[PDB]
RNA sequence: AGAUCAUCGAAUAUAACGG
RNA sequence: UUUUUUUUUUUUUU
RNA sequence: UUUUAUGAUCCCAGGCUGGUUUAAUAAGUCAAAGUUUAGCCAGAGUCG
RNA sequence: GCGAGAAGGGAAGUGUGUUUCAAAG
């Protein structure tokens, strides 16, 4: 949590928008494509400390759906959320492709 | 009035204060009072709110 | 059947602004006898015999739903669709007349009913007053 | 036209004999082999359907998580037991009624699960 | 097989202009043996916001399969503008989309037979049934099960605002005394829901209450309008007067109406109506009447008492009706409490 | 143009009103108007505040301090008071 | 300390709970809405608590014992039982219900509210009854009598009587108005 | 670790939301909007009417023990709520509460 | 008793009171028809007070000048979109009662339509003429 | 002109105000 | 509906699935 | 199917 | 086939937030990593 | 007929809460 004065600075600002994108979208690679119309997608987040104003990254891995399989490992890909869970492990939806591995 | 004891139209103005005297802003933020329990939805129209005011809303510039 | 009964849409969209009842009122419905129960309003039963009317027929599947991603869109702000076409003369004068005299004098002149006190004749004819008041204010609002 | 009716004994047979609950996984494949459906039908394409027509979720298979791990597992994975659904008699009656016309409606000329379309 | 699709949720710029419409299905597939299209009109000469669509002879178009279906289908589903449906339409649907054009242009006639003091405890209704109903159809039900030949053409169904056939079905019967016979036995019926594929489709219960009525007088219109709170009440005892005889016998019981009215007509009931001041009152004298029934033994499906209301109309020389008003101002008479 | 108020009505608390709230330093209290809904307790939740109110001044005469821009709206959404 | 739960006549013997409600040992605030009324200044439950069983010794039982409805006291006379010695059912006659000797109006805990006049510092119109068809389930304290309501105008005599009226035909032959108490008529 | 007896927060009855809906026709945020009656239900009353009632049991946790000992006293534990109708009867009475 | 309130408390004497209209009172009625909005509240509480009058018979003369000539030269369709809609309940109405439209008659609207129903050839096959009480024209 | 309603004297003053401010 | 550092008790770690 | 009913209805063949 | 030092398996305890003025060329424009007092949200079921 | 837990700390750690948005039964 942080306090009202904390929201107003611009090292928390900065993060904030880093973060934050439309619809809620993520940016991450593919590490596992090996279950059938499955890939996960490792998106990396930021945040931000108010004592020694200093940010960090962690890494967080999710499961994503796609339709034509196009996605391979090792491929930034889109992610969006859904107001739903299908699927044991399914929880996010596929949109396009930015770069693509040889093979 | 005197005679008639109504109400005159013209009479003294407000009286603003200032802190320390200083009356000058060079960076004023966006103030959220300009549409008070009023929002924008999805297809432009406004729409309210339920939530309860901030006490220190004005008092923190 | 079996989430929802029997519920005509008539009396679903008009229950809107119901408040739930309480820890007690629930009590007195579970208390037996249970003669607050109503025509197939049973709740043993209503869940079961829908279910079976229903099995002499066809089912017909679940629609096939298939994950799409959203566009993205922009905000964009829009004029107020009710916006009441009346002039402002009409209501500087109506205004006059409800906050002016006459309103106190309109009041003792009114008819009286029969197994109605003196106070209720006025009362009923100030609410009356009240209710134009409020569109008034409520044009003038959306005009401006 | 004309489609056949399936009459509830001879499903019985098929039931019983893949073996109350049982597992998914030996239903998919002694359906095939009785050839009750009838190209030839694939594996892949009954699996395809079932996780399509949301039965997971319907029938309440997520729900022997929680035995298991407990508060863990009610966040999402990333915020984990994955086995499918074990459809009883009565839900895999609704189930074969269910795909039994998925297949007939592929090719008609007049469709009957989703007729309507979006521009 | 296919003969046609059937459009929806047009935009008004594409129905008032038939060059504009013709020239979107000559490039997705035939042009307007052509194609052959048909528009629905009002009783005041304006479109509405569907429109229907018909294939050439089956002599050319009998071989078509799915394959040849879904490309058309999705070609033409393109070309017009977004928010629209574009479903198929069957042998069996198709003769029914013919019917519910006539019906939109017959609305304001067919609400004349029955209407007045004439046919009084006599109409029904029953808004069970979805868009999927036809006279024909419908006319083997209530026969099976309850047995009653009721009239073929008695049956009025209403419309939503995109004149679409409305859930809300009304029917009639000829005589009085089969009319409770009705809303009895009809309650909790699954009959069928679709007739495609030779089987049964999805199941629906059958709900037949009495709820509301209908009348047409002369003596009416005006009346109606001047109060906001107006009450109807009827199934009174041999003629009366109203201040003479309906005031003093009034105090006894818990009516508590500012005014009063008559219904004229010459018949063996009489029928006084009511006025309220504020909603709440209105509302109090609701439930007093209901209770009172039930101690009475009456009968719940009964008409006793109900509500008066002013139906919409549509005039001419009008940018916009009432009824598609946004701007009105008519809930602020009826507060809520909780 | 009921739509707007639709965030205003609570289903569990009830309609929107109008009343006067008790605080301050015993011996010394002083009104406070605001607006919230029928079955919220006197002292607590609050959409928003009108004015205030003190019967008892050191001068003798009762003051009163108002909204002149928000009492005219609150009233055309629908909202009751007390008499 | 409250009278022991007892059934009436007419129906089977039933078994009795171990707690009045549910929140019995919890809670103590909360009321049932069937609760017995019989503390002074209430009313019977019509029938739920009215008649109950009725026992006595050998001895004591006798054709008298039978006979206590049709002699129970003016105050506690209701319709049912009044008709029952009438002649012809009381069948073709009126009958009115005179509210001034109500255990609420003498007696009673809220005996003493306060009415929207104050207090009372000093000819009617009371309704008629004239019972038409009558029909007796349980003897002699229940039936299913119809007949037709009508306004009466009262009397300058001492007693309460119906001078040349019912005038009006208020409602066609239905139920019975109240069950309380009710006076006789001149028939 | 293997079959372990778990514990699970407490959820009450949630009131539902005046700005509801009856069915969300193609929304277009990226979830699922609420309803008004949300839990309750609209029953059929005696006396010709509309009101709410207590929905079968609502989801009634059974992995918490009772809190006050003294429930046996007064209370007969361990019930089932079973569903028949004639010759019928259905098997609902596992009330388990999936995941999010 | 409430026999006494309605006889001392109750004597409102109005001016212009069980009188018959004259030329000059229909010219002031529309005078202020103009000055005070018709189709906006209700205005007939303000008209009223200046006529000195019954908040009927003010009405009933209005709607004899204007409603009637201009109602009567105008086409009329019934329609029931708007009007079909319950009551909220409340504490004390927790039931959904009956309900009477009023539909407009032919003496009073002149209901007629502008354009006989014309179907096409190809499309007037799919009509069962066992159906319907109207012939079918053209 | 005269306003003698109490709303009408209200509004003045606020725009009165309102004006100083405004540059 | 999306996102949303964990801390103390000194500490002691690889576990569950199919051939 | 059996006690309770101030929530209903139905009964014919030239 | 899946998690796993960016803490997977696993034992005990702790429920989250707001509160107006507040001195010093630390003159805060929100009291500057973390301090509270009327308050918001939230807290299973049972008469067999 | 209507209102009534207005005296509740027993459950839970990635939960309870906060923040950003959305909601024409």
């Amino acid at each position: 949590h942080y306090k009202t004065w904390q929201r107003n600075t611009a090292g928390y600002l900065r993060t904030f928008m880093r973060n934050k994108l439309p619809n809620n979208e993520m940016i991450g690679y593919v590490i596992n494509d090996k279950h059938p119309k499955s890939i996960r997608v490792a998106c990396d987040r930021f945040m931000y400390v108010m004592r020694y104003k200093k940010t960090f990254r962690y890494t967080k891995k999710v499961w994503a759906h796609d339709e034509e399989s196009e996605a391979r490992l090792g491929d930034v890909v889109r992610i969006q959320p859904l107001g739903y869970r299908i699927g044991p492990w399914k929880n996010y939806v596929l949109v396009r492709v930015l770069h693509k591995e040889p093979r | 009035y005197r005679h008639s004891g109504k109400p005159a139209d013209w009479q003294l103005p407000a009286r603003p204060f200032y802190r320390q005297g200083v009356s000058g802003l060079l960076f004023p933020p966006r103030l959220r009072r300009g549409f008070p329990s009023m929002r924008v939805n999805s297809k432009g129209q406004f729409v309210g709110v339920n939530k309860m005011p901030y006490i220190a809303e004005k008092a923190q510039p | 059947a079996l989430p929802n009964p029997s519920v005509p849409r008539a009396a679903l969209v008009a229950a809107r602004f119901l408040r739930p009842p309480g820890r007690f009122k629930r009590a007195e419905l579970r208390e037996h006898p249970r003669s607050k129960t109503g025509a197939f309003a049973n709740l043993v039963k209503t869940a079961v015999r829908l279910r079976e009317k229903a099995r002499a027929f066809s089912l017909v599947p679940p629609p096939r739903l298939i994950p799409i991603p959203l566009p993205a869109r922009k905000k964009h702000l829009e004029s107020v669709r009710g916006v009441p076409t009346v002039s402002s003369d009409v209501l500087a004068r109506r205004l006059h007349f409800l906050l002016g005299p006459a309103a106190i004098e309109q009041q003792k002149a009114a008819k009286m009913q029969r197994g109605l006190t003196p106070y209720q004749t006025e009362l009923f004819m100030w609410e009356r007053q009240m209710r134009e008041i409020r569109k008034i204010y409520r044009a003038q609002y959306l005009q401006r | 036209s004309s489609l056949p009716r399936l009459l509830d004994s001879e499903l019985t047979a098929i039931f019983q004999g893949a073996a109350i609950t049982v597992s998914s996984n030996r239903l998919f494949k002694a359906l095939l082999q009785s050839g009750i459906l009838d190209p030839v039908v694939e594996f892949q394409k009954l699996c395809d359907l079932y996780e399509e027509g949301r039965f997971y979720r319907t029938w309440a298979g997520g729900a022997h998580i929680l035995k298991i791990s407990g508060v863990k597992g009610l966040a999402p994975p990333g915020g984990i037991d994955g086995t499918p659904k074990h459809m009883s008699y009565e839900e895999f009656r609704t189930f074969v009624h269910a795909v039994r016309v998925w297949l007939r409606d592929e090719r008609s000329p007049v469709p009957l699960c989703d007729a309507t379309v979006r521009a | 097989r296919l003969e046609g699709f059937l459009l929806s949720n047009l935009p008004p710029e594409v129905t008032n202009n038939q060059q504009l419409l013709s020239s979107l299905l000559g490039r997705s597939g035939l042009p307007v043996n052509s194609a052959s299209i048909l528009l629905q009109r009002s009783r005041l000469g304006r479109t509405a916001g569907r429109c229907l669509v018909l294939l050439p002879f089956p002599s050319s178009a009998f071989l078509t399969g799915e394959d040849r279906k879904a490309l058309q289908t999705r070609l033409a589903a393109v070309l017009p503008a977004g928010s629209t449906v574009t479903a198929c339409d069957r042998n069996d649907v198709e003769n029914c989309i013919e019917e519910f054009e006539r019906y939109f242009f017959l609305t304001e006639d067919l609400q004349r037979l029955g209407v007045p003091s004439n046919l009084r405890k006599v109409v029904t209704l029953s808004p069970v049934p979805p868009t999927y109903g036809r006279r024909e159809v419908r006319d083997l039900l209530r026969e099976h099960a309850n047995v009653d030949v009721d009239p073929r053409d008695i049956v009025f169904r209403f419309r939503k605002d995109g004149v679409q056939g409305d859930t809300c079905y009304v029917l009639c019967r000829s005589e009085r005394d089969a009319g409770v016979v009705l809303a009895r036995i009809q309650e909790t019926a699954v009959p069928n829901r679709v007739h495609y594929g030779q089987l049964f489709g999805c199941s629906f219960l059958w709900a037949s209450r009495s709820a509301l009525f209908l009348c047409d007088s002369q003596l009416d219109y005006l009346p109606a309008r001047s109060p906001f709170q107006v009450f109807t009440t009827g199934w009174e005892g041999d003629v009366s007067e109203e201040e003479f005889k309906n005031l003093a016998y009034q105090l006894r019981l818990f009516p508590k109406a500012v005014r009063k009215f008559s219904h004229p007509g010459g018949e063996d009931v009489s029928s006084f109506f009511l006025e309220f001041h504020r909603m709440r009152d209105a509302k109090l004298t609701m439930s007093r009447l209901q209770l009172l029934r039930r101690r009475w033994r009456i009968g719940a499906n009964t008409p006793f008492f109900g509500f008066l209301r002013m139906a919409d109309l549509r005039f001419e020389d009008d940018v916009k009706f009432a009824d598609e008003d946004s701007a009105a101002d008519s809930d602020l008479d009826e507060p809520i409490d909780y | 143009v009921r739509h707007m108020f639709l965030p205003f009505y609570s289903k569990e608390r009830g309609p929107p009103r109008i009343r006067m709230q008790v605080a301050g330093v015993k011996g010394k209290r002083f009104y406070k108007i605001v607006a919230a809904n029928q079955r919220d307790p006197r002292d607590g939740k609050h959409m928003e505040v009108l004015g205030s109110y003190a019967p008892c001044t050191p001068s003798g005469v009762e003051e009163l301090r108002l909204r002149f821009s928000r009492i005219k709206f609150w009233l055309a959404a629908g909202a009751a008071f007390n008499s | 300390v409250p009278p022991p739960l007892k059934s009436g006549i007419g129906e089977p013997k039933k078994t009795g709970y171990k707690f009045p409600h549910v929140f019995f040992p919890y809670k103590s605030r909360y009321r049932s809405p069937h609760r017995q009324r019989w503390w002074p200044g209430s009313a019977p439950r019509f029938l739920l608590h009215s008649h109950p069983k009725r026992w006595a010794p050998r001895r004591d039982l006798s054709f008298a014992f039978f006979a206590f409805h049709g002699l129970k006291p003016f105050a506690e006379k209701n319709l049912y039982e009044l008709m029952h010695s009438l002649p012809l059912r009381g069948a073709s006659s009126y009958f009115w219900r005179e509210a001034d000797s109500d255990p609420w109006k003498h007696l009673g805990r809220k005996a003493n509210r306060l009415q929207a006049r104050g207090v009372r510092t000093q000819g009617r119109k009371q309704l008629v009854f004239s019972p038409r068809e009558i029909y007796y389930k349980r003897r002699p304290f229940h039936a299913l009598v119809f007949g037709r309501l009508s306004v009466g105008q009262l009397g300058a005599s001492p007693p309460e009587a119906v001078p040349p009226e019912p005038e009006r035909a208020e409602k066609p032959p239905d139920c019975e108005s109240k069950e309380q108490r009710k006076c006789a008529g001149v028939s | 670790a293997f079959d372990r007896l778990r514990r699970l927060p407490n959820k009450a009855l949630r009131p539902g939301k005046c700005a509801g809906s009856l069915f969300p026709s193609l929304p277009a945020s990226v979830g699922d909007a609420p309803s008004v009656h949300g839990d309750f239900c609209v029953v059929r009353r005696a006396d010709g009417g509309f009101h709410l009632v207590p929905p079968y049991p609502p989801r009634i946790n059974r992995t918490v023990e009772p809190y006050p000992p003294s429930a046996g006293n007064f209370y007969e534990l361990n019930r089932q709520f079973k569903l028949q109708w004639k010759n019928v009867e259905y098997q609902f009475v596992p009330k388990l509460l999936p995941r999010p | 008793s409430y026999e006494d309130y309605i006889d001392k408390f109750q004597a409102p004497p109005l001016e212009n009171e069980n009188k018959e209209w004259t030329e000059a009172d229909d010219a002031r009625l529309l005078e202020l028809a103009a000055q005070y909005d018709v189709s906006f509240g209700d205005p007939w509480l303000y008209i009223s007070w200046e006529m000195q009058r019954d908040f009927v018979d003010v009405q009933t003369r209005y709607e004899q000048l204007v409603t009637i000539p201009k109602n009567k030269e105008r086409h009329c369709e019934a329609v029931l979109t708007k009007c079909t809609k319950p009551l909220f309940f409340s504490r004390y109405f927790k039931l959904l009662p009956s309900m009477l439209y009023v539909i407009p008659s032919k003496a009073h609207f002149n209901t007629a339509p502008v354009q006989p129903f014309y179907l096409p050839t190809p499309f007037a096959a799919y009509r069962r003429n066992d159906c319907f009480r109207q012939l079918h024209s053209s | 002109r005269k306003l003698r309603l109490h709303q009408e004297r209200a509004s003045r003053g606020h725009i009165e105000y309102l004006r100083q401010l405004e540059r």
